[PDB]
Order: C-alpha cells, then structure tokens, then sequence
C-alpha cells in the first residue's frame, strides 16, 4: 500500500548501535572445539562470526565443545565465537496454530513471523507429584479398534510401536483428523490441539502430510515442528523438547494439546551422533549411556494437571520403529517401560487384512476404561479378553480336528468381531457410530451374516440409524451413557435391521 | 564458619569436575553445594582425579553451570531428616520436602550412605506374613522381616501388585512404613499420595503411618541413583532407633542399577557385559545388605524388580535374586491369559515353604498343586498335536484339575477395580489351603472352569457356580 | 479294512513328519550356531569400542 | 596469488596438509597436488587446529611424500552442468573420461549444495506405468517420485533397473542422468555400448542421457562423492532448464559403505555395526537433494544394496524412509527361479491407494496379498505335514497363491540371455483384470506351470494349450 518497500527500509535503519568470546581451535563434523567462552553456561547458545548458531555441551578445562545448528563449511579455525547468554528456548502461544516451524521455532512454511505469547525453554522440569490428577477424559481417536480396546486419555502417554511401513504414522494421523468434531465448536475445554513432531523424516514427506491435514481442514488446530532428515543432528535431537514446550503452553493454560513424536528411534540415532562426535564414550549399540534419560524426561512432561493448576492436559503419542518385530532391542525397550501402554502394529496382520494392524494381544492402555466413553465401555464389556480367547480357539483350530457348538460359536463371533474393527484410513468415526456397531457385534446380531458382507453391513446400518432412530444417536452423543431404555431402543433397533 | 571453596572446572552431562586448594579435598561420597538462581545444586564426590581435582555426580540438571563457579563442601554425605518427623511428608533425594507443607522439623539428620550391619548383627527368623493373596500365601509365602522381590517385565502388573500389598499389609501393620519411588512415573506417585490420604494411612492434620521418598524417572541419573539410599536411611532409623517394625517399599529397584549404568562411562569406567557398569554386583550388594532385619529391630521390604526385555537372565535382575528371601515372578504368558496377578506358580519361590515353617499339610498341598500344573505344562505338547482326545484317564483328570487350579490362583485386587470392575476380594491363608486341598482331592470335579476365575475363597466358587447355572 | 488302511496311512504320514522335522532341526541347528556366534562378536565389539575411549 | 600448503601426513585415503599463514582453505574445498601423472584432488574434511587441515583424497595416495606442496583451489569440486554434458562420460571430479575432449559448458557448479527447502517442496500423486506386473499391480511407482530397489548380491537390482531404463527412458523425451557408483566397470562399459546402439547416445547426433561413473575400483573418497556429481548435473536440468529428469543411481549403497571406509581414519568413534556415526545425516544431505521441487520434476530409481542380505543393517534400514516406492528382491525367490525376484509382501508404494489406483485395482491388490500372506502363514505346516493336513479352504488358497506367485514372474527383454524366452511388457489395466480373474478362480483348472514366466492372462491360456499337447 503506497510504496511498501519504503516502510521496511525506515524501520530497519537504526539497529546496530551497541555491539562493541572464544576463538575456534578445530572444526569438523558438526563439532567445533573453542578456546575461551569463560562465562558460558552448559547448554548455552553461541553465534559464530559466520552466522551459524551452536550449543555448548562439553565445558572442559582447556576448551568448550560445541554442536552446530548448521553446516560447518562456514566455520574456520580462529574465527571468533560469541556468547548469547541464553539457553535454547522457543516461542509459544496459540499463534503457532497452523504453522510449520523448525526446531527453534522459525517459520518454514512461508507464512511470515510467528506471534508468541512468550518463550519457554527446551528443557523444563515435568510437573511434580504434587500438581496432577487422574486421567479421566477420553482423547477419542475414532478408531474402532483403538477406542474400544486401548482407550487413550487426556494426560496419558501412549506408545505407537511396530516395524517400518506398518501404519504407525497413520494411527497418529487419524487421531488428529478426528478432533475436528470438537475444534470447530466453541467449548474450549472439549478441544484438543495437535502438535506433530517430524523427526528425521524427509521434507516432502512432511509436505505430503501438511497437505493432507489441510485437505481435512485440520491444520487450523495443529502445529507441525520439523527436524527433517537433512537438518543438523542437534536440531533433530532438540525438536521433541522444543515441541513439548509449544504444547506445554496449552496444558498450562487450561487447554489440551496432543503431541505426536514421529519418531524417537531417530531422535536417539541423532543424539547418538552428537555424543560419538563430542567423543563421550558410548553405551550399548553405540548409544550414549543415558539415552533412556533422554526420553524419560521428555515423556514425563506429558501430564494431566489438577484443578488448582488449570486442569490442562498434555497427551503424548510417541512413535517407535522396530526391526524384524524385535521389541527387545535397546530403545523400544526403554520407551516401552516409560509409557502408559502401547499399540503394536504388525506387518503379518496388515497383509491378511487387519487394518489398523493393531495387535490386540500385545496392545494395552494402562489407564484403561477410565478414559473410555461410558457408552463405549458398556457395550465393550469384555471384548478385549474375548478377542484373546478367540485367538486361543483359532490356534486350536489349526489341529483341524472337529469343533463343537461352543468353539464354533466363539469362532463365528471372533471372526466377525475381528472384521468389524477393520477400518479405512482417514475415516474416524463418531462415538455414536461406533457404539451401535460394537453392540451389534458383541450381543451377536452379526453372527448370522456373511463375512464378506460385514463391510456393507456397517455403512448400511449407520445409514439406517441416522435416517430412522436419529433420536438415539443424538442421545448417545449428548449423554455418552446408554441408559436402560436406550439399551432397549437400540436392542429393538438392531434386531429390526438385521432382518434386513 | 570455616567453609571450604572450590571451582567448577568441567561439565559433561551429569558429571561435574571441581578443583580445590592444596590437599584439602572433600572425601568420596561427600556432598557439595552450588548456590544457583533457583535453589541450590547438590553434587556428590565420586573420585579423586588427582592434581587437587574431584569428579562429582550431580543430584540435578547441570545446564546453566559456569566453569569457575564457587562450590561449597557440606563436609559430609548427603543428609536426610529422620524419625517421626518424616511421617506424612514427601521427600526428594536430598532430604528436602516436596509437599509444600513447610520444613521437615526433625531433631536429627543422617548420612544416606552408611555401612551394612556386621555378620554378627544378623537375625534369622522363619516367621510368616499373611498377604491375603492366594498364590503367594499358598505357594511362595512372604516372610515377616524378610526381603521380597517382585520380578516382572514391563506392564505385567508389578506396581498394581505392590499397591495391593500396601492396601492390605500397611493397615494391619502396627509400626511405620517408608515408600520409595525410584524412577517410576510421577503420576503413580501422585496416586499413592492421594490414596494414602483416603486410606487414612496419611493425615495432614494428625497422625500418619508412612513416609514418602520420591525420585522418579523425570530426574537425572545421579538423583535416580541415590534416592533409594535416601528412603532406605529413613527406614534404617526406625529400625535401629525407634527399635521397631518397618515396611520398606521400593518401586522400582532396577532403576538404582540403571542409573548407575547411565553415568558409569562418564566417570571413565570400561563397560562390562550387556553394557552394564563393572560395579553391578558390589553396588547392589552395598545397598541390599543394609535393608535388613537385625537384633535392634526388623525391616520387611517389598521391592519391585524390572526385568528388562522380559529377560530374567539379564545381568541386572539375575543379580537381584540372590538378595531376596521370597521371589514373586510375574509372567507375560500368565497375564495374557487374563490371569491376574500374573504370578508364575512354578518359578515363584519362598524359603518359608518348608514343612518346619508352615506344617506338612500346607507343604503337601503346595507341592501337589505344583506337580499338577507341572504335568499340565508337560502335556501341552500332546494336547496341541493329538488334541485332548489322545490321553490317559488319570491325565485327562490331572488336566481338568490343573485348569480349574490355574484359575483359582487369580483373584480380583481392590486396587485393580478400574480394570476388572469386579470388587476386590481378600482371602485368608487357612481358607486358601483348605480350598486347594479340596480341589486337589476331587471334591469339586463337577464345577465348570469359569467358576474358579476371578473370585475369592471356595465360597465364591460355589456362589458363582450356581449364579451362572441360573 | 478301512481302519487297517487308515492305520497304515497314519503310520506312513507320521513317518514323513519325523523325516521333515528331522531335516528342519538340521537347518535351525545351523542357524542357531550362526546367531550364537554373532551374538558373541557384536556383544564383544560394544565393549572394545567402549574400552578404546 | 596462489595459496599453497605442505603435506604433513598420509594414512590411506587421508592426507593432512599444513598451511603457512592464517587463511585456511574452507571445509569442503578442493585441493590439488601436481603429479607426474596429471594432478591429485583433495577435499578438505576438517580443521585439525594449528593451521592444519585434514583432507580426503579423490584418488590413490601412492607415492605422496611428506612435505609436498599442495595448491588450494578456493572452491568445492566443480562439474560441468547443462546441455553440454549430454552423451559425455564424466568423473567424480567432473571431467571427461570418454576420450572425447573438453566438456565445453558455460558454468561449473559445486557438487556440494544445500537440499531444496521446505517451502520449495512439491507433491502430487501421478502413477508411472512400468509394464512390470508386480510393480504396476502391487507397489505402483510415481512420476517425479523416489523409487528404490533393495536387494542382496546377485538378486537382480542392476538387471531390474535396465528393464526400467528400457521402458520408461525410451518414451520419456526429457533428460536422463545415469550414475554408476561402486559397480562393475564392465557394466558401465556395457551401458555405454547399449546407449550408442539404441541411439539414446548419439556421438554425432543429440543425446538424451549423461554418464557419471565412480566405479568399484575407485578409492573411497572418489566413491564417497561421485553421486553428488551426478546429482548436481540432474539438479541443473531440474531447476535451471525446468525439465523432467530421469535419474538412475546404481548403487547408492556404495556411497555409505565408502563413508565408513574412511571414517576411522577421520578419527571418529565408530557406531553400530562399525558405521560412521554420521551415517543418517550424511545420507539426509544427499537423499534430500534428489527430489521434485516447484521448479522441476525428478523421477529417480536408485539401486539399494543390502549387506549380508540383512535388511536391518543400518545402511538400508535408514534409506527406506527416503523413498516413495520401495521394491525388495528376495534371494530365496530367485532361487525359486521367479524373476523379477520381488517380494510381493515387502514391497510398498504410497500410490497404492483407491484415491489413486481406484477401488478395483486397490481390491485386486489386497485380496492377492491376503492370499499370499495365508500361503506364507502355512509354510510351516506344509513343511512338516505337507498339503494333506490342510483343510479345504486352506488347500485351495495355496494352489491359488502358488499360481498368483508364478504369475507375478515376468520375462524381461533385457534378461533374455537368461530365460531364453523373448521378454514381455504387460499393461496396468491388463495386469489387474488378469489377476482379478484368477482370484475369481476363473482359471483354477490350469496347471500351475502355465502361470510361470509369461505375459498377461492370454499367455497363460496359450501355454496351457501348448502343454496340454
Ligand atoms: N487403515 C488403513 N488402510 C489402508 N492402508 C493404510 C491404513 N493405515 C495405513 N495404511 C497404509 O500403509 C502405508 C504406510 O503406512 P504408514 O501410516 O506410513 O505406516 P508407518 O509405520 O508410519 N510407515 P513409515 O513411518 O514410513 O515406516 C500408507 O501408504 C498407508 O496408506
Ligand atoms: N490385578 C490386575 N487386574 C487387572 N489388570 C492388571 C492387574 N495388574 C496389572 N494389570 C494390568 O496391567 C497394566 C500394567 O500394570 P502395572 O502394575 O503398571 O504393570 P507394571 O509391570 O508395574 N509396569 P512397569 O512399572 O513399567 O514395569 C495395568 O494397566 C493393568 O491393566
Ligand atoms: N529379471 C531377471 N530375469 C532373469 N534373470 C535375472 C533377473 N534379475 C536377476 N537375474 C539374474 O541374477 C543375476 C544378478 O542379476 P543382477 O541384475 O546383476 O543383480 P544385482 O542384484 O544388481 N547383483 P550385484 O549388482 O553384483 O550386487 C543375473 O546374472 C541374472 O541372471
Ligand atoms: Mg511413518
Ligand atoms: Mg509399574
């Protein structure tokens, strides 16, 4: 508007007016050894004369050891290095919503300057024993298998683990997409803001992803934080911490965020890289000694605050990639015991058509029913145990010796239950869509219906329930609890339809 | 005031080197203090590197530390307040309160490192501590004054189990109790403190029966590596100076070994096998041997033991076995059957299972139950391959009885109501033995398998049998 | 005749099962020793590297 | 004036150079030592402190003498870019090695350059039909995407890639950049014969492709680099001349293997399996550059080698996450004589989605996989008990899966000197129908052998009539 270039030149006129340390000893491989910087803090930020920033990690007697945030072609021996006087820290506040930032919280989307309500540090003490509460709110994913079997709670940490290409990211994504149900509303305390941390992913893959978030109008309530494949090891290692703070803002301020760490296996790969190069002696599989401490302190930062503290939650879905199904390898083991349960995805399951390829056998939520919706809870009574008994009888089936009316019975139901939990990507379901499905399966109204046809049952059922008994669907939703008469209406309603 | 000063010369992660004037070094295991913007930062001297320099370990986060910063010698090991003043309070590794209820007003403090009682101070007793939990009291009964480990890989039910214990034992117990949270979930601790208040065990405006010592996984190795001794010292004090009965709850003792692991290399030690520190054996020894009944008074301890990767032969747990009077082994295989608690009835052991301690009948029932299940285990090959069909008649019955028995070993815990929605049932030790005796002689062969699952005593087997047949 | 024809079949079949699981055992035995062996070397390396530093 | 250093140390591929005064060559810069031969190139890896740098040689260090004069060239390694390099065979150091004189380009670019930014990213979901049944059907490749072939030794990554060059590269129009990293010089000599014959390379005409070769005889510096040279060339064709570039790398493994070869001598503590501690980010810098951007599409096929046939080795494990379609070669499958020896169950693509391939192709796929996965689940019972112990439904699935399995094999024209049968190219619509029919059991009555090593469903009915005589 009326020469916009003249307004930028007048505001950036007088700035350099009060700017009157160590020298570099050697530089190589993201590391710079540096003589001087006597007043420097452990973990303090430093600017190199060349521009590139770095972090002090080894304050030794003669010298300081610095990991760089950049490339190093630009750093030479003897080049002057400078104290910032600050520990690594990030912008926070709801200004981040919708933005794609790097590890230090710089826009990388193209949408211009972040507006922040303030700045947190990257490392922050987790809330103590003292200011917390029981996890009692659901974080509804809209994933049949998950919301009936391993129900996740506002405040809980829940591992997503499996091999490569199993659908780990997909579970996390489908969860985010779902929150639309509540985020387009006005009840701030039912809302769930998402933070998606991309660690070691290729850029286009973060792209391909923000596109999908937008294709689903899901970006207005998310914040992606990206430390892609090419960035410095230090940024990769840092991202989850910086991110944890971005969403700690929400928790501290009465709201609920959701942090997806995709994925810690890489953060540890990178944290291994700082250390081996800083020359700290290695632990098992060349990892550093406290690679556990690394994750433990991050994941503890997820919590559900007490009323005195604003009731804000932060919920964590870390991801972990295994090899050859081995969960007994170092890192998975570490995180497995840090979190409040896991969802195991399996390749074998996948290829035979269970998608999400959740492994019920091994997946748990340790909060359990405390975070399930009452209605879902009511009709999911015993499903998870039953599904176990089902694998039991199906293993004994391999003997191919004649079945009786008891085993054939539970086989028919387990097969149909299995099938009823299959779900297409990108389609999270409302609770009231889930509930009648589960009820139809559990109380055995599905048991006389062809297996290939259960596909069509699902949508045809829901279509009819919306059309006719919408008054139920809207009660389930509003009330979240199937009263005795509502069980009746639903009972009637299902039978009705099963006779076509 | 005669204060000793040093300066920080290095920081590498959790390791902070400090330099002092001529031959005037604080000894190993001494605490040092650094006065920081928010609170203080405690160090612990680990080595004397020479040239008037010591290697320390930090009881906190080392970021923000500046080389050349003044360090102060406290003159002795980390101190904790002790006695009845710690009752109803929550304490961190460095004997400071974290409940925001003001300062712990005790007359004495005590060093957290101390020597383990001499061979001649030991006290052997075969006394039996009734848990209420059917499988323990039948098969591997816990010993009053004993030490008692709970082995289990991740999420097989250790913490729940240990809480079920506290729910029962810690009421009927006349004396005091310490609970130590070593590297667990801040929120688990949260629950306990809110349960203690509501069980009544704690009372912030009156009398309390338990001290709380916390050092969860949200905290750096040095801290996670000493808070066991912090807790353990408080216990020690009631044992030796209140001359009385204590119950020492540690969850989870494996994190004492792990934390030891995380700084080992930074202190410059070559790794031993499975990348554990060279000092695993003796370090565990040096702690465990203090947790002990002696002539002045009795401790009884329940320590959860994390079994990494479900591998029992992992150097860490494998070492711990030698330290315990009674071993409760939780198993994923068991828990996966819906059988809670996840106790392995065969691999669980307790020294007290000896006729001399529990009587012959108890010992015979307990042995037969074991033979039963061992057979049933041995036959699971022939059951898979040739069905249940291809069996001797005695066998067919042994299996019938083994299955009925497997279930009667599960039991709804009170603590775990959130999981079963089933009310907590507690069973008396005599009721345990009688019902298993009955089951074993066939005086119950007609009742269906489900009637034994997730119920209390044989009353409940009959009650359920009929309620279901209805 | 049917039963005595079946018994013959059961015999012959079970017989081949033993031959196969026989041959399988042989394979896995070889695989076992490999894994064992590497477990020793990879475990050892972890120490050597820790030790040079 | 010229900046000259002195050779202080030689250890393998590493040379240490001391520089007299203040101005130390930047990290990544080229250095030159004059030989009786021509000259030796060096790449400044790090500043050791005290006016000494440590370099990696781009060639052999035989005959180097301590104290030697070393010339600083004041820039990264340079390579001729643009249309001038088409049909020329190039170095790691961007030189002509096709005995055909100077590559007279306008510009020389550094091989080292930062990967395209996040704002500069650009995605799309367009299929690229290949004529290969297993791929076409199961893990569809994407135009302007990143494809990778995984496999151990002699499973056929090279021959597979030559089938892709065969189909796509002919009817592509735009520019190609083939890069031989750590492969056989025989193969590279063969590929130069192969092009002059199809006319892709026309010594007297125009040319559609470019050749860059740091082969398996090269020192680890050469091989740690030659792919970056290839890339720079492609990146020009993409960003400057806004072109569709086909970019074949073979073998990209050989870049990370070279990284480890030098790494200890660079003074680094090793990492798991004895790899350079930087293995992930050194790959991220290189892989993140091979990409489509808002300025030009790049489709790239890369050959991935798999050490010791172990897929979880840290080199390939880390690769995967950089690709858009991943297609794996099983040794076992080749020992079945099934070619291409793809793993129908391990191969993946982002493009197998109903929104892209459509409900039917989507479903013909899944159902094929369920069938194969079931066969796989039973591999044990059949191994001990054999077929007679399977039920009826199971029994069918196996006979069907064994047919689907043989049908996934396809004669390749390039591999003709190994089958004998002249190679076939099936189409996408062709493949889906064909498989759907089999999955509706419309061919159950045909001997399993008919499905082996033939084209589309028509060829099955042919061979079965031939054999039924
Ligand atoms: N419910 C589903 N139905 C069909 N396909 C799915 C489903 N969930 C995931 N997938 C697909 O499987 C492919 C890989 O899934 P993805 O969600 O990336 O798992 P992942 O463990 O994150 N793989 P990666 O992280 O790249 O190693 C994607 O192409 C998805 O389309
Ligand atoms: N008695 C029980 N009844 C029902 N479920 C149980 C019982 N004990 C444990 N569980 C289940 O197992 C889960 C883990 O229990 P928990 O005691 O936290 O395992 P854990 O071994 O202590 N975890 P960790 O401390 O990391 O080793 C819970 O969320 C419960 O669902
Ligand atoms: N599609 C195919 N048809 C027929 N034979 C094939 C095919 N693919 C591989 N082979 C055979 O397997 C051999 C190795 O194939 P090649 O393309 O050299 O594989 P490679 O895995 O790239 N080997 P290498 O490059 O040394 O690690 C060849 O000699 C072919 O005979
Ligand atoms: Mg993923
Ligand atoms: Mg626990």
């Amino acid at each position: 508007p009326t020469e916009v270039s003249s307004i930028l030149e007048e505001r950036i006129k007088g700035v350099s007016d009060e700017a009157n340390t160590g020298r570099v000893l050697a530089v190589g491989d993201g590391i710079a050894r540096v003589f001087g910087l006597n007043n420097i803090q452990a973990e303090e930020l430093v600017e190199f004369s060349s521009g590139v920033k770095g972090m002090a990690l080894n304050l030794e007697p003669g010298q300081v050891g610095i990991v760089l945030f950049g490339s190093d072609r630009l750093v030479k021996e003897g080049e002057l290095v400078k104290r910032t006087g600050n520990i690594v820290d990030v912008p926070v506040g709801p200004g981040l919503l919708g933005r794609v930032v790097d590890a230090l919280g710089n826009p990388i989307d193209g949408k211009g300057p972040i507006d922040a309500a303030g700045r947190s540090r990257a490392q922050v003490k987790a809330p103590g024993i003292l200011p917390r509460r029981s996890v009692h709110e659901p974080v509804q994913t809209g994933l049949k298998a998950v919301d009936a079997l391993v129900p996740i709670g506002r405040g809980q940490r829940e591992l997503i683990i499996g091999d490569r290409q199993t659908g780990k990211t997909a579970v996390a994504l489908d969860t985010i997409l779902n929150q639309k149900r509540w985020n387009n509303g006005s009840d701030e305390s039912k809302k769930l803001y998402c933070v998606y941390v991309a660690v070691g992913q290729k850029r286009s893959t973060v792209a391909q992803l923000v596109q999908t978030l937008e294709q689903h109008d899901a970006m207005k309530y998310s914040i992606i934080v990206a430390a892609t494949a090419s960035e410095a090891a230090p940024l990769q290692y840092l991202a989850p911490f910086t991110a944890a703070s971005i969403g700690e803002w929400f928790r501290d301020n009465g709201k609920h965020a959701l942090i997806v760490y995709d994925d810690l296996s890489k953060q540890a790969v990178a944290y291994r890289q700082l250390s081996l190069l800083l020359r700290r002696p290695p632990g098992r599989e060349a990892y550093p000694g406290d690679v556990f401490y690394l994750h433990s302190r991050l994941l503890e930062r997820a919590a559900k605050l007490s009323e005195k503290e604003g009731s804000g939650s932060l919920t964590a879905l870390p991801v972990i990639e295994t090899q050859g199904g081995d969960v007994s390898a170092y890192i998975p083991t570490n995180v497995i015991s840090i979190t409040d349960g896991q969802i195991f995805l399996e390749a074998e399951l996948f290829y035979k058509g269970i998608r999400p390829a959740i492994n019920v056998g091994l997946s748990v939520s340790r909060v359990g029913s405390a975070a399930q919706v009452k209605a879902l809870k009511q009709v999911a009574g015993s499903l998870k145990l039953f599904l176990a008994q089902y694998r039991e009888v199906a293993a004994f089936a391999q003997f191919g010796s004649d079945l009786d009316a008891s085993t054939k019975q539970t086989l028919v139901r387990g097969e149909r239950l299995t099938q009823l939990l299959k779900q297409n990507q990108y389609s999270p379901l409302a609770t009231e869509e889930q509930v009648p499905l589960i009820y139809a399966g559990v109380n055995g109204h599905l048991d006389g219906i062809e297996l290939s046809r259960i596909g069509e049952f699902e949508s045809s059922f829901l279509s009819y329930l919306k059309s006719n008994h919408n008054e139920l669907l809207t009660e389930i939703r509003e009330k979240g609890e199937l009263s005795k008469e509502l069980l009746a209406s639903l009972k009637s309603a299902t039978e009705s339809f099963v006779a076509t | 005031s005669t204060p000793i000063t040093g300066k920080v010369t290095a920081v590498i992660g959790a390791i902070v080197d400090v330099h002092f004037e001529q031959s005037e070094l604080p000894a190993i295991l001494n605490a040092l203090e650094i006065k920081t913007p928010q609170g203080k930062l405690v160090l612990e001297v680990a080595q004397h590197l020479g040239e008037n320099t010591v290697r320390t370990i930090a009881m906190d986060g080392t970021e923000g530390l500046v080389r050349g910063e003044k360090v102060l010698d406290t003159g002795g090991p980390i101190s904790v307040p002790v006695g009845r003043e710690t009752l109803g309070r929550i304490i961190n590794v460095i004997g400071e309160p974290i409940d925001e209820r003001g300062p712990i007003k005790s007359k004495l403090r005590k060093p957290i490192h101390a020597d383990p009682p001499s061979f001649a101070e030991q006290s052997t007793s075969a006394e039996i501590l009734e848990t209420g939990i059917k499988v323990v009291d039948l098969l591997a009964p816990y010993a009053r004054g004993g030490k008692i480990g709970l082995f289990g890989g991740a999420g097989v039910g250790k913490t729940v189990f240990i809480q079920e214990l506290i729910n029962n034992i810690a009421k009927a117990h006349g004396g005091f109790s310490v609970f130590t949270g070593v590297g667990e979930r801040t929120r688990e601790g949260n629950d306990l403190y809110r349960e203690m208040k509501e069980t009544g065990v704690i009372n912030l405006e009156g009398e309390s029966k338990v001290a709380l010592v916390f050092g969860q996984m949200n905290e750096p190795p040095g801290a996670r590596a000493r808070v066991a001794l912090t807790g353990l010292t408080i216990a020690e004090y009631f044992r030796d100076e209140e001359g009385q009965d204590v119950l020492l709850f540690i969850d989870n003792i494996f994190r004492f070994t792990q934390a030891g692991s995380e700084v080992s290399a930074l202190l410059g030690r070559i790794p031993s096998a499975v990348g554990y520190q060279p000092t695993l054996a003796t370090d565990m020894g040096l702690l465990q041997e203090r947790i002990t009944t002696t002539k002045k008074g009795s401790v009884t301890s329940v320590q959860a033991v994390y079994v990494p990767a479900d591998d029992l032969t992992d150097p860490a747990p494998a070492t711990t076995f030698a330290h315990l009077d009674a071993t409760t082994v939780l198993s994923r295989g068991i828990s996966e059957l819906g059988i809670y608690p996840a106790v392995d009835p065969l691999d669980s052991k307790s020294r007290l299972l000896d006729a001399a301690v529990v009587g012959q009948e108890h010992y015979d029932v307990a042995s037969k139950v074991q033979e039963t299940l061992q057979t049933y285990k041995s036959l699971q090959d022939i059951i898979a391959i040739l069905g249940m069909d291809e069996l001797s008649e005695q066998d067919k019955l042994t299996v019938e009885r083994a299955r009925k028995i497997q279930r009667f070993l599960s039991q709804p815990f009170a603590v775990a109501e959130v999981f079963t929605g089933i009310p907590g049932k507690l069973v008396r030790l005599k009721d345990t033995v009688a019902s298993f005796k009955a089951v074993l002689e066939g005086k119950y062969d007609n009742i269906p398998e489900h009637a034994f699952y997730m119920v209390g005593g044989i009353e409940d087997v009959v009650a359920k049998a009929e309620k279901l047949a209805a | 005749q049917g039963y005595a024809a079946e018994i013959s079949a059961r015999r012959n079949a079970m017989d081949n099962a033993s031959k196969n699981a026989g041959d399988m055992i042989n394979r896995y035995s070889i695989l076992y020793n490999r894994t064992r062996q590497a477990v020793i070397t990879n475990e050892l390396v972890d120490i050597i590297t820790g030790a040079s530093s």
